[PDB]
């Protein structure tokens, strides 16, 4: 229904 | 090169002037380089700045972050440097039929800071710089008219073991006394207790720190009075040469608030401060 991305704490 | 003589022939080149300063702005921190951290990964980069303008990132510089306008400026790690504006007026000599003597601004930066007091006479080797001058704060339209002032790179205010020595051949003179206070004034003539008696005066006596009490100090004050033709007011421009701080106050030309201290405002802080007076 609608288009998301997703940033991970663990990236940092 | 006189302050009356920059033309615009002479824009970016190496010039010599000198004049009195007038004010000098406090010290001004001048960005040198920037600094930047991801908002995201966290993480930090450095970028210089050239011609004022920051070489700023469009995206993080990391490989598997690449958020793009993710990047923020750090303002408390950025490198810093000394930046400070003097205002320079030409020699009264220089002024031609007595007019406003005219002021150029200077830029000193780093060591050159806080280099010269108000009220000095230096001699300023510098760049005669030019920059436009912005005609309103949000837009990037310019006057036609440049704004003209000198890139400092110089700043010249106008004992050895060998001195030592010969001084303290001089102490060794049976004749010290009369041999100083025949030359402190040489002109004067046959004056030989009242020129001892200033010379002492030039001395001083001996400095005391005194707890359990308050501090004494050794300084002598002295009188000259006698008959008009006398050469009294000789003297006193004498010693006023002499020394290296004094004020030449006469009578009736100072005020009781005057030899001691004004008080008055600050226009450009707005802050209630003080002058310091003749005694002062
Ligand atoms: N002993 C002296 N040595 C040198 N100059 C003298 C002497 N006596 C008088 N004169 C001359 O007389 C003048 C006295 O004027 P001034 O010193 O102004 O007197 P006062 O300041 O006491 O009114 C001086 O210009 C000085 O040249
Ligand atoms: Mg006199
Ligand atoms: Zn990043």
């Amino acid at each position: 229904s609608f288009k998301s991305r997703a940033l991970n704490h663990v990236k940092k | 090169k006189g302050m009356r003589e920059l033309n615009p022939n002479d824009i970016d080149k190496l010039i010599n002037l000198k004049g009195l300063v007038l004010r000098s702005t406090p010290v001004i921190p001048d960005m040198k380089v920037a600094f930047f951290k991801c908002n995201v990964c966290d993480h930090t980069m450095a970028v210089e700045i050239d011609r004022g303008v920051i070489q700023e990132p469009a995206r993080c510089e990391r490989i598997d972050c690449n958020e793009p306008n993710s990047m923020s400026l750090i303002h408390n790690r950025c490198s810093f440097a000394d930046k400070q504006v003097i205002k320079l007026q030409e020699t009264p000599d220089f002024v031609p039929d007595g007019q406003t003597p005219h002021s150029i601004s200077l830029c000193v930066y780093d060591e050159l800071v806080d280099s010269c007091r108000a009220g000095d006479r230096i001699e300023v080797t510098g760049t005669f710089r030019s920059i436009p001058i912005r005609a309103n704060s949000r837009q990037r339209v310019l006057k036609s008219l440049y704004k003209t002032y000198v890139d400092v790179v110089h700043v010249k205010k106008v004992i050895t073991d060998q001195d030592l020595a010969k001084i303290r051949e001089v102490a060794a003179r049976e004749d010290l006394y009369s041999l100083l206070a025949r030359s402190i004034a040489p002109s004067i003539y046959e004056l030989e207790d009242v020129k001892k008696g200033i010379l002492l005066q030039l001395f001083g006596g001996t400095n005391k720190t005194f707890t359990k009490g308050g501090r004494y100090r050794g300084d002598i004050n002295i009188l000259l009075c006698g008959d008009p033709s006398t050469s009294k007011s000789q003297i006193l421009q004498y010693v006023h040469k002499i020394t290296p701080r004094g004020v030449y106050t006469s009578g009736k030309g100072s005020s009781a608030v005057g030899l001691t201290a004004y008080i008055t405002r600050d226009v450009d802080t707005k802050q209630l401060v003080l002058e310091s007076g003749a005694l002062v």
